[PDB]
């Protein structure tokens, strides 16, 4: 799980652009602000290698 | 007294923000994932890093396909109020492979 992928949500990533966290991408209308329930937490995963 | 610029989104660089500084011996360039100045100054985590009135200094900055491109020119002048009436062209300085989502910017001043 040391190998990761960060994004899938909405506003997509430009050619050779890079992204690093500071505020939560959430999938809908909720002001999640640290919550991890429905639509909430980053769209960020780890690989089961 | 005018010596540099910050470019980014939040400008605090909690997420990647570009910084460009002239220190009178060198130009220094950084993108550091560390807290920048809250009220920016010069005294009278760095995924990319680099080191090198009578006067008008002209610059152009543009940000394309993850490159940050810089052009400049230096010239004598004899007007403080408005830019010169004549024609001249800027020439390329550096072309930096930084990969950053710049949307906002701010110049840097030296302070006593
Ligand atoms: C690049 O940065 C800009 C802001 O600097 C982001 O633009 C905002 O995106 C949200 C949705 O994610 C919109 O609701 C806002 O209206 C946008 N604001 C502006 C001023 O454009 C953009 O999403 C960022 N992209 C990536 C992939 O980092
Ligand atoms: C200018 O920056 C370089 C690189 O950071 C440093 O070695 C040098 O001491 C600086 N010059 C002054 C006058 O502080
Ligand atoms: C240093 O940068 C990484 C991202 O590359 C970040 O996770 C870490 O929290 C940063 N450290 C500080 C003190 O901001």
């Amino acid at each position: 799980y040391n190998y990761r992928y960060r994004l899938f949500r909405k506003s997509n990533l430009k050619p050779f652009e890079r992204d690093i966290s500071t505020e939560i991408y959430q999938a809908g209308s909720k002001p999640c602000n640290g919550v991890e329930g429905f639509n909430c937490y980053f769209p960020l995963q780890s690989y089961g290698f | 007294i005018i010596r540099g610029w910050i470019f980014g989104t939040t400008l605090d660089s909690k997420t990647q923000s570009l910084l460009i500084v002239n220190n009178a011996t060198n130009v220094v360039i950084k993108v550091c994932e560390f807290q920048f100045c809250n009220d920016p100054f010069l005294d009278v985590n760095c995924t990319f890093e680099y080191v090198s009135f009578k006067n008008l200094r002209e610059f152009v900055f543009k940000n394309i396909d993850g490159y940050f491109k810089i052009y400049s020119k230096h010239t004598p002048i004899n007007l403080v109020r408005d830019l010169p009436q004549g024609f001249s062209a800027l020439e390329p300085l550096v072309d930096l492979p930084i990969g950053i989502n710049i949307t906002r910017f701010q110049t840097l001043l030296a302070l006593h």
